């Protein structure tokens, strides 16, 4: 386990925790208990933007972009209730956290695309 | 003196200055190629190779 001084300036602060390859197990859900997500983290690796179609009205594709706003992109420290439904399904209801980041990516040719990368009210 | 249309004849028996004049001409042409490419890049729209290619 790492401290702030271990992490500061390395770029690790913008990465989500990972689990090892051995973690292919199963987490029992007891429909009688209440559950919560204590920490949700989302770490983007790729931003794709849909090209504004020439006018062929054919398939407009999502194309690669270059991140220009650095390691400032991740959503983290997100919490909320994890409901167990009648049908045995789970529903995560986001309540609070660092659940948005402004992000600017750049398309080939220079066009900059700002977006509010978010999961607000997920 | 020399008429205006003969000024460059001073180079005929001066190989070093002829090389200089040729160097200058070469500099101008290469400078044109560079400038022309820049102007084209500043005006070229790469967004539609189908109906808006370079030759349009
Ligand atoms: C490749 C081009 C080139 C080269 C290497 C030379 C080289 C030479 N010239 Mg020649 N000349 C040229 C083109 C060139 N000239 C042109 C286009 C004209 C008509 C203006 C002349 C008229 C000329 C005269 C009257 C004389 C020479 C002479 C000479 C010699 C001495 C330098 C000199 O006095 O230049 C003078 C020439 C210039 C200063 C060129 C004029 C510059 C023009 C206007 C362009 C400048 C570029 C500008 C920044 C861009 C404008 C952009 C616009 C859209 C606003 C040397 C052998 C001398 C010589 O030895 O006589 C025996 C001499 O008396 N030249
Ligand atoms: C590689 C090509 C080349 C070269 C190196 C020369 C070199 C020469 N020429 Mg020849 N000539 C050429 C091709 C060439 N010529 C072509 C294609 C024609 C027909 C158009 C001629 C017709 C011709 C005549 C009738 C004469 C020469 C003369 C001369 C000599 C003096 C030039 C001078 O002082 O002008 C000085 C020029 C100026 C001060 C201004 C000229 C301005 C021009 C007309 C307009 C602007 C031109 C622009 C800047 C150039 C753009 C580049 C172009 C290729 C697109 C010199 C040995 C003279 C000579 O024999 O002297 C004894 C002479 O009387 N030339
Ligand atoms: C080693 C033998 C050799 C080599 C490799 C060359 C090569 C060249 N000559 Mg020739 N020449 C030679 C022997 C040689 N020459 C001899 C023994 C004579 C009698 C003195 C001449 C008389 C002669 C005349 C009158 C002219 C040439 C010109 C040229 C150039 C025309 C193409 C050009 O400018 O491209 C564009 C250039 C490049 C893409 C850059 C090339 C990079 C250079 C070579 C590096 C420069 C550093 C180098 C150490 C110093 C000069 C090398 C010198 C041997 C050429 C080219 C560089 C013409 C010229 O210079 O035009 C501007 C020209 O007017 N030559
Ligand atoms: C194969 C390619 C090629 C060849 C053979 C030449 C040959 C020549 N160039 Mg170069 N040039 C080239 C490519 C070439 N050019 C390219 C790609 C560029 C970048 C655009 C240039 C830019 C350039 C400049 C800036 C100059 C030259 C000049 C010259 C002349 C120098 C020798 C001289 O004293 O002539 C004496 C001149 C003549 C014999 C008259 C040539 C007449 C041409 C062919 C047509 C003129 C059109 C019209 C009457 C005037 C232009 C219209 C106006 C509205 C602008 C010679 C005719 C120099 C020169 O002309 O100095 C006086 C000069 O200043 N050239
Ligand atoms: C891109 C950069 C470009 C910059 C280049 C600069 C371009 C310079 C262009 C120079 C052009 C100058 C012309 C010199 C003009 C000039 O000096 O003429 C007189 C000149 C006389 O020369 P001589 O051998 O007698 O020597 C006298 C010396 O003092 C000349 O230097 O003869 C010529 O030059 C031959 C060309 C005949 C031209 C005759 C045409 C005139 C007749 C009238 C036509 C119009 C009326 C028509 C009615 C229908
Ligand atoms: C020195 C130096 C430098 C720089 C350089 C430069 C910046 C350049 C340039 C340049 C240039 C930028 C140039 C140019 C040019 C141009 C030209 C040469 C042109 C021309 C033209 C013409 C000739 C035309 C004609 C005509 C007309 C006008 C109209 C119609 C018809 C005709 C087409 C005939 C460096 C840093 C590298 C380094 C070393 C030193
Ligand atoms: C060593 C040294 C030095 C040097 C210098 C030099 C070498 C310079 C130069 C220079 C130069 C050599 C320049 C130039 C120029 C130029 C020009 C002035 C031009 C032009 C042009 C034009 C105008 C163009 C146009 C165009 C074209 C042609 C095509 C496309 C379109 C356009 C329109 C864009 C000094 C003193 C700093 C000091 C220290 C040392």
């Amino acid at each position: 386990t790492l401290t702030y001084d271990d992490i500061v300036g390395t770029g690790l602060a913008n990465k989500c925790p990972t689990l090892d390859d051995t973690a292919r197990g199963a987490y029992p859900i007891d429909s009688s208990q209440t559950y919560r997500i204590a920490r949700l983290c989302l770490q983007p690796t790729t931003f794709l933007v849909k090209e504004e179609p020439k006018n062929k009205r054919q398939e407009a594709e999502f194309v690669p972009t270059k991140l220009v706003t650095r390691e400032t992109t991740s959503l983290d420290q997100i919490q909320g209730e994890l409901k167990v439904n009648s049908d045995g399904s789970l529903t995560f209801v986001e309540e609070d956290g660092i659940d948005f980041q402004p992000v600017t990516v750049q398309m080939a040719g220079g066009e900059r695309i700002p977006l509010l990368f978010t999961v607000k009210n997920l | 003196g020399l008429p205006w249309y003969r000024v460059h004849t001073v180079l005929i028996n001066d190989p070093g200055r002829l090389i200089a004049a040729h160097l200058m001409h070469t500099a101008l042409v290469a400078g044109w190629a560079g400038s022309m490419a820049l102007y084209e890049l500043a005006t070229f729209d790469p967004s539609d190779p189908v109906l808006n290619p370079m030759w349009r």
